[PDB]
Order: structure tokens, then C-alpha cells, then sequence
């Protein structure tokens, strides 16, 4: 099964920091970097 | 076989939800908050949502 | 059409799109468990 | 939370025996018949949904909401709870 | 810096003002003009950054760098079995089956 | 919204606006201690109105790229000459539309902490 | 449908709360959100600007007879707001020879009419004996916000410079809920509610604001 | 002052900075900052949507004397663009006698017109030796994104579907100046810069941006 990303699967990066997708946005919402570039992603702090 | 119900069906389901309610539950439980239930409604996709405070 | 279409001769060609409930390998089993039943004959022909 | 809520859980003996009398009033209610409620007007909840509207199937709310009209009683009040079908007739 | 500078910009209201509070918060120095102050901003901290929402700024030296995201096994539409009666077992008359 | 914010600037002096007030913004001194008879420097924004339906100036005032919503600190008007800055008075605003009639949140609040 | 649904409350002359229904996963404050920044910022608006009574010298100084200190006069002032009829009067000014002990307010001014002052009552001095308050109060017309940099000269010395909070407006925000109705339930729900007036209904606040954000689009 | 002044400095095809040079402490974003959400958001641009090969069963199954991959191609053939002269036109096909040995890419394919493929070089295969590779791609217009649900059925057989993109722009933002002239020194110099285009040259995209942010900006006149 070609998997994918729907809402709910687990991120996590390599210093502890599971994810648990939120609500993924689309393009127009997001950080615009004065170049137009959004963020990606985002993890507010707070947790660990 | 998951026939892409969606039409006016969904306009309805909201007839068995509206007012009524669910509960909610967890692992492990050491509370009875742990319970609760909320009314509900309806967003997209798999995974369920619930409200903040609750989380504690 | 459900079946003969993409399954048929039991084993269902390569490359074929499946979802919920769709037959993987279709099958028989002769098996007699539950032998007729009443009113229902008043429908195993009523459409025959 | 409830719709008024505040005025149920006091204007009672004790929480359960409030959720109690609600919960028979609803059957008894609208599932004997849903022409019964005390509600005359408009008063009566709705659920203006889609485009089309119509009173919540959910019962259960109107009783929490008939609990504001004076009308209705609770407490040891006549014996024959199957007499409580002796309107049973008068309402079909 | 280099690019925007010789490409068209070089510090903007928004852009700049942000920088405002950047020293009143307790952070950029107050120097040269926006160049300076906003450069640091860099360094550590992050550059300006606004917002899809309603537009403005994100007042405040916002932090941001490509990193790395794994999104482990624990997935979802593996992680998941909804039901009514379904079930329905015997010989323990509880649902399983 | 809150944490009152003296960045500290200075100590200097005033005669009731005329001068400090009105030139120091020029540069040194601010939200800090000063002094005109017997206050500080919550001053040069008025920032008026009465126990209505909106302080007005304050949420108004910030709205445009003058106040600081974080505690900068204006002279607020709601019940009395309030000193609180719009980082603050909000507050009871949100809470207040809740229950209604910021007359209670008041009471209960604590806004001098 | 494709048409979104533009709902109104309207209690009156001031707030509405307005909704648009169908929507889209997108629009949701790209349209609204910017509208309240067409709100505050401009419209034709109005407000004081510039008082003067004699027996006063300053803002932060006390009159006679009056518990409330000029400060708080003004303060109070401040929130007045009234209508002139006719677009030629640019701005105009007040008066108000006032009573000896009674309840001063705001009509108790000069009867002229052109303006009309849609708040009664709104207290504006208290004055046992002391009576002695005839006052120049010069009232405008402008677009969002200007404290002391105006100045409203006038009669020059003693004259007093108020704010000018000329925006028919005051605090406004709004909302946005994702529904289903039509099918993905992510789709938005509107909600803007334009909490205030000055003299303009909460209505006109809106199809004044939308002409003007429609307006500039145009230029390109 | 009154009315600002448009400007345009545009490229060609691609990028296209405009200026709104007389603005208020005000209109900055509220402006433009709103537009973008309406250009990336929806827009009539277009990309691929259903595919197929010939010796080739599905998406997650090989290709002989291809070290690409079935995946690995479309996920190169997705960020393909292209352009369709007429209005008409609802989406068409496109083929490719991909043969032999050599480099393969876009424009080998169908040599027609009416549809321009602005994209050259885009590594598409790699074949060396196992040359055969003729395929069925079906290209398509929309607004938005719509992967695995809109099927471009077609062959209606291995005829793979595919991830549609359409969106016509890519990366857009703007910066805001501080004096445009006038007066008061506190004034906003609107600047956007429409970075890319897929068909669409950038100035349309604004037109276009427009004529919705202000068509949709109607509405609000008919209370209830």
C-alpha cells in the first residue's frame, strides 16, 4: 500500500520528539518567510 | 464495500449524533475522569479529536 | 460484474486496484450447515 | 454543559435522582407519542441543520428543557405505574 | 541578506518594527541601521516571519532551520479496528468473531 | 499578557509634563520611574471612557502601530482611573464577556499581581 | 451551493454579527480578516478634537465647584460622537453656557441641529454651586486614530488638544468553524461581529468597508 | 495623491514584481497579504492525472532496461507542466516514443501543439538497452490538490492514476516598504513578486487572483 500522511501518524526526530500530526495545512496559511518559503513544519516547545 | 456513501447519507447520520453523546476513555485509568464522554460532531479523516484540559 | 471482471478463474490478475471487502481469492466449500429454511423458500423463487 | 443545567442539579434532592426523572420523561415523552411534550409555541427546541429543519429526535433534550415550564412533577405520586398507560389511550 | 539586498529589498516596516521590540524584549543592540540588528536576529535566533493567517509579523525573533522529521511505524490506518456488534464469539458468548 | 515589562531607562525629573514628558522623547528615560509631583510615567496616552461597552482608545489605540499590547502601560478609564495597560485590562474584557458585565470579574480577578 | 449564504443579526444601531456559510477550507479569514483592517483604519468617521474653557489654564489642572477634574471631563467627552448633515460642513464646534447645580450632560449644549448628538445622558460634569462652565469644543471628522500631534488650535492659548478617535468603530474580531454541510466537513464557517458604532448602524460599517476593499483591488 | 500607481516590471512568462507605490499605514498588507492566500489557494492551473506504459502492471512493479522505476517516473512526470491554447480544450493526452538507448525526457514526446510543454531537459527515463517504453499520459486542469480519489480512468487497466497538483504558481511573497511619498513618511510601499508560473504568465495570476478576491468580496451587500 503506497502509505502516505493523513492525521495521526507519529514523527519524531533524534532527540525525542514524537510527533502526532495535527491538522497539516494548506499553502496559504503557514510561516511566509519574506521570500515566500513557508514552514514546513513547525513543534511548538513546551513537552520536553 | 466502502461505496463512497457521502451523499445526503452523511446530511443524516447527524440524526443519530445531534444532542446524543459518546464517551472516551484510556490506558491505563486511574481516574474516573478517565471516562468523561463528550456530544459530538464531525471533522475529516481518521483519528479522533478532543479538547485541551482534558489531556491533564 | 463485482467479480468475473477482475477476479475470475479464482486468482485475480496482477495490478489490480482492491478495496474493503473485495475478494481476494474467491472459493466453494460444498458445506451444508444450515439446511433450507421456511418463509425464505417463499423467496428463493419469488425471484427465482 | 446543559441548557440551564444550573437550574436542574439544586432545584432537586441530589444530582442522580434530577438525571433520573429527565431520562422517563423522554420516552415517556416523545417516544409515547412526540406530540406530548409540555412546549406549546416555538419554545420547543429545533435543529436547523443543512438547509431543512425539524425537533431533535435526540428526546432526551426536550425533557431537560420541559423541566422549565412549571408543568410536571416528581415523588411518590400515584402507584400504578401502569396506569402511567392509562393515557395510554388518551394520547392512543 | 546578500540576495533581497541586491536583488530588490533591504528592511521593510514589518521587517524592521519587529526589531523593535527585538531590543526593548532584551536582544538585538541598538545599532546600525535595520541591517546590523536584523542580522544577528540571524545567528542564533531566526529572521523576521509573518503569517498566512492574517498577514502581519510574528513579533518576535522567531526561530526556525530544516532539521529532520521520521514519522515512525505506529501509523494509523494500521493502529485502528472501529466496530459495532461485529464480534459476536462463543464459548465465551463475548465478543471476538 | 501581563508580566509588567519596566525595561528601565532611567530616574530623571518633571514638573507635570511640560518638559521631561514632553521632550525626553527625544530619547533616554520611558516606562521607567520619573516623577511630576507623584507618579511615574503612565502617562502621555489618556485612553478614556466609561463602564459602556468599550474603553475604546486602549484595544483601539494598539490596534493601529502605537501601543504595545505586551504591559506598556496607559492611563485605562472603566469603572475609575484605572492604571492598568490594555495588557491587562483585556483580559478582564474575554473573562468578562463571559459572564457578563465586567462588574464581577472585578472582584474576583486579580489584576495588582 | 457554489453561493454562500450572508446572514445578519442586526439588534439595532450598534453591532451585528454577520455570517457567511459556505465557504471553503482557505477563505476563511483571507476573507474578513482583512476587511476589519479596512474598518478601524479607515471610514468616514467622527470625534472631538480640540476644548476650551475659560477659568481653566490646563488638561491636568482643576476646576472650581466641579468634583470631576478637567481630565475626566474630556475623558468623558471623548467617548461623545455626533452626525453632521451635509457634506461641505468640514467640522464644526460646540457650546455649552451650563447650570449653576444641576446634572450637566451632553444635549445641555448649543440646540443648533446640522449635527444632531446621538448620546443623551453620558454624564459629563457634576457641579454643586461652582456653576460657571461655557465651553469651546471643537468636534471633527477624520479616519482612524490621532492623539496630541493635532492640535486643534482654535483659540490657541489654554485650548486644549484631545484625542481624535474618529473611527465609527471600536473592537472587532471574528470567528471561523469547519462544518461538513456540503460534504468536507473542513469547510469554514464565517462570523464577523463589528462590536460598536459612533453614529453609522453596524451595517453600513461593512458594505462601507467592502466598497474601499474592493476600491484599491482596482488600481492593479 | 488619491489614486496609487500600478506598476509592472514584467520578465517574461515568469516573475513579474508589481507595485502599488501610493498607499496608507494601513492598506499594506491588507492589501496584497490576502491575494497570495488567493493565488496559491485556487487557481485554473493544471498538471498530469492518469498515465499508463504497456509492459507495465502497476505503480509498485518494475520496468526492464529502466533503472528508474515505474514510482520513480511519474514522480519526476508530476512536477511536469505544460500550457493549452484555447479555452475549450478540457484536458488532453500526450504520448512518447520513447525508444532505445539515449536520455529521454519531455519534449520527445507528441510533437503537437496546442499544448506547449515548458519544461525541457526534466529527467524523465534512462532506458539503456531495454528500449520500449510508449505511454498513455492524460494531463489535466483544475484548482488545488487531488491525489488518489479522481482516478483519470482511461485505459481503464494498469492505466495508472496519478497525484494532480494543477496549482499554476510556486513560492510567492512581498515585502512592504515605508515611504512612498506624499507627506506623512509613515506611508507603505506595496511590492509582491509572483515568483513562478507553471502555463500561466504572472500577470494573470493577478487578473485572475483578483477578479475572484473581489468577485467572492460581493456578496456582502444582501443581509437576511
Amino acid at each position: 500500500q503506497k502509505r502516505k500522511l493523513q492525521v495521526g501518524d507519529k514523527l519524531a526526530n533524534r532527540h525525542g520528539n514524537k510527533g502526532v500530526v495535527a491538522k497539516i495545512l494548506p499553502v496559504e496559511d503557514m510561516p511566509h518567510l519574506p521570500d515566500g518559503t513557508p514552514v514546513d513544519v513547525i513543534l511548538n516547545p513546551l513537552g520536553v | 464495500r466502502q461505496r463512497d456513501i457521502k451523499d445526503e447519507v452523511w446530511d443524516a447520520l447527524e440524526e443519530v449524533i445531534h444532542g446524543k453523546v459518546v464517551l472516551l476513555n484510556r490506558a491505563p485509568t486511574l481516574h474516573r475522569l478517565g471516562i468523561q464522554a463528550f456530544q459530538p460532531v464531525l471533522v475529516e479523516g481518521q483519528s479522533i479529536q478532543l479538547h485541551p484540559l482534558v489531556c491533564e | 460484474a463485482a467479480l468475473r471482471d477482475l477476479d475470475e478463474e479464482g486468482i485475480v490478475r496482477i495490478g489490480a486496484e482492491v478495496k474493503p471487502g473485495d475478494i481476494l481469492v474467491g472459493r466453494t466449500s460444498f458445506k451444508g450447515e444450515q439446511e433450507p429454511s421456511p418463509e425464505e423458500r417463499l423467496l428463493r423463487s419469488i425471484f427465482g | 454543559a446543559e441548557p440551564g443545567i444550573d437550574k436542574l442539579f439544586g432545584m432537586v434532592d441530589s444530582k442522580y435522582r434530577l438525571t433520573v426523572v429527565v431520562a422517563k420523561r423522554a420516552q415517556q415523552l416523545l417516544r409515547h407519542r412526540f406530540k406530548n411534550t409540555v412546549l406549546e409555541p416555538e419554545e420547543r427546541p429545533k435543529m436547523r441543520t443543512l438547509e431543512g429543519l425539524y425537533d431533535d429526535p435526540n428526546a432526551v433534550t426536550w425533557a431537560m428543557k420541559e423541566l422549565l415550564t412549571g408543568r410536571l412533577f416528581f415523588g411518590e405520586n400515584l402507584v400504578p405505574e401502569d396506569r402511567l398507560q392509562k393515557e395510554m389511550e388518551r394520547l392512543y | 541578506f546578500g540576495k533581497r539586498q541586491g536583488e530588490g529589498f533591504g528592511v521593510d516596516k514589518r521587517e524592521k518594527e519587529v526589531l523593535a521590540r527585538a531590543e526593548k524584549l532584551g536582544l538585538v543592540s541598538p545599532g546600525k541601521s535595520p541591517e546590523e540588528q536584523l542580522k544577528e536576529l540571524f545567528d542564533l535566533g531566526k529572521v523576521v516571519l509573518y503569517d498566512g493567517r492574517t498577514g502581519e509579523p510574528f513579533e518576535g525573533p522567531i526561530v526556525v532551520g530544516q532539521m529532520f522529521i521520521m514519522k515512525l511505524y505506529h501509523m494509523v490506518e494500521d493502529k485502528m479496528h472501529a466496530r459495532s456488534t461485529g464480534p459476536y464469539s462463543l464459548i465465551t458468548q463475548q465478543p471476538l468473531g | 499578557i501581563t508580566q509588567v515589562r519596566k525595561e528601565k531607562k532611567g530616574a530623571g525629573m518633571a514638573f507635570a509634563t511640560p518638559e521631561e514628558a514632553l521632550a525626553a522623547y527625544e530619547r533616554g528615560e520611558v516606562a521607567l520611574n520619573a516623577p511630576i509631583v507623584v507618579a511615574g510615567r503612565e502617562t502621555s496616552v489618556g485612553r478614556l471612557k466609561f463602564v459602556f461597552a468599550n474603553p475604546d482608545e486602549a484595544l483601539l489605540a494598539v490596534a493601529h502601530g502605537l501601543l504595545d499590547l505586551q504591559d506598556v502601560v496607559t492611563v485605562r478609564y472603566l469603572g475609575r482611573r484605572l492604571e492598568t495597560s490594555p495588557g491587562r485590562i483585556l483580559f478582564a474584557r474575554i473573562v468578562g464577556e463571559a459572564v457578563g458585565d465586567e462588574k464581577v470579574a472585578q472582584e474576583l480577578i486579580q489584576m495588582d499581581v | 451551493l457554489k453561493a454562500p449564504v450572508f446572514t445578519a443579526t442586526t439588534q439595532g444601531d450598534h453591532y451585528g454579527e454577520f455570517v457567511l456559510e459556505p465557504l471553503e477550507r482557505g477563505f476563511g479569514v483571507t476573507l474578513g480578516n482583512p476587511l476589519r483592517r479596512i474598518l478601524l483604519s479607515s471610514i468616514p468617521g467622527t470625534a472631538v478634537t480640540s476644548v476650551y474653557i475659560e477659568d481653566v489654564l490646563h488638561e491636568f489642572s482643576t476646576i472650581p465647584g466641579v468634583k470631576e477634574d478637567v481630565v475626566e471631563i474630556i475623558l468623558n467627552l471623548k467617548e461623545l460622537v455626533v452626525r453632521f448633515l451635509d457634506p461641505k460642513m468640514a467640522s464644526t464646534t460646540l457650546i455649552l453656557r451650563a447650570e449653576g447645580p444641576k446634572e450637566v450632560r451632553a444635549g445641555d449644549f448649543t440646540p443648533s441641529a446640522d449635527v444632531e448628538i446621538m448620546n443623551p445622558d453620558l454624564h459629563i460634569a457634576t457641579l454643586e454651586e461652582g456653576g460657571k462652565l461655557y465651553m469651546e469644543v471643537r468636534v471633527d471628522r477624520g479616519v482612524g486614530y490621532v492623539p496630541a500631534e493635532r492640535h486643534g488650535i482654535k483659540d490657541r492659548i489654554n485650548a486644549i488638544p484631545v484625542d481624535a478617535i474618529f473611527s465609527p468603530v471600536r473592537r472587532v474580531a471574528f470567528q471561523v468553524e469547519d462544518t461538513r454541510l456540503g460534504q468536507r466537513t473542513d469547510l469554514d464557517k464565517l462570523t464577523l461581529r463589528i462590536w460598536t458604532d459612533g453614529s453609522v448602524t453596524p451595517l453600513e460599517a461593512l458594505n462601507q468597508a467592502v466598497a474601499i476593499l474592493k476600491e484599491h483591488l482596482n488600481y492593479f
